[PDB]
């Protein structure tokens, strides 16, 4: 699973290399420039709509790297490696690492904003003082929600591919084709969901 | 920020181009109006001095 992560890491790093080479503000942009710009302006508008760029700028690179990372992972899972490659999120370790890092990131940013002595009580009291004990469970559920959702869906995709493999090849090609077709879509949608809920949890952690 | 600066420069420069053309016309016709006012003031000042030498003679 480490190498399955490494291949998507080097793909994203090569795309950053390609952007660093190709970038032009005066001339006509390339395909990788329009991709990076469309993703960055989307996440930038998202964070502006809730917290404002001036209060939490540090969330944007995290959001965009999460999105590209897990998106390229899911799309790479589609390539015809069935016979070594499998989607990395199928391992609990991968999604656990990502979600735990994002949790510690936004919680440490909230603590840095309000103070170590101030932010925990503000978070527990939350939107309504009557909901404080439910607010505890919601705050605890946020990282578990992210991790278990992403892991469950991509693990389900891997298991479904391995199950479809059971068919004979002439039967096999049809459910495999349909499943990978919609798997591209669901993987993109879930990448968007993960980055968007990251942004929104940052937002509500700030206030 | 630089693609925004191209749109800002293009819109500002087009607006200023119309403003600067309007100012080219206004400055030329205002200099001709000042020149005409000075010409008619020098022509009427010559007639007034001419009337003065007429009544002095």
């Amino acid at each position: 699973t480490i190498l399955a992560t490494a291949v998507t890491a080097v793909i994203v790093i090569a795309l950053a290399f390609y952007l660093r080479a190709k970038v032009t503000s005066t001339g006509v942009p390339s395909g990788v420039q329009l991709f990076w710009e469309a993703l960055t302006i989307q996440m930038r508008q998202q964070i502006e709509g809730s917290i404002g760029m001036k209060i939490a700028p540090f969330v944007l690179p995290l959001s965009v790297t999460i999105f590209v990372f897990i998106l390229i992972s899911n799309w790479l899972a589609v390539l015809p490696l069935q016979y070594l490659y499998k989607a990395p999120a199928s391992d609990i370790n991968f999604v656990l690492a990502l979600a735990l890092f994002v949790f510690v990131c936004y919680h440490a940013a909230g603590i840095w904003r309000r103070g170590i002595v101030g932010h925990p009580i503000k978070v527990v009291k939350g939107h309504v003082a009557f909901l404080a004990p439910i607010n505890i469970v919601e705050e605890l559920a946020k990282p578990i929600s992210l991790a278990l959702r992403l892991f469950g869906n991509i693990f389900a995709g891997g298991i479904l591919v391995a199950l479809i493999a059971m068919f004979p090849w002439y039967i096999q090609w049809f459910p495999n084709a349909v499943w990978k077709t919609f798997d591209l879509f669901v993987g993109l949608i879930q990448a968007f969901i993960f980055s968007l809920l990251t942004i929104l949890y940052f937002s509500q952690s700030m206030e | 920020a630089e693609r925004e600066a191209m749109l800002a420069k293009t819109a500002a420069d087009n607006r200023k181009s119309a403003e600067q053309v309007a100012a080219a016309q206004a400055d030329y016709e205002k200099e001709m109006a000042e020149a005409r006012a000075q010409a008619s003031a020098l022509r009427d000042e010559a007639r007034a001095a001419g009337r003065s030498v007429v009544d002095e003679k």
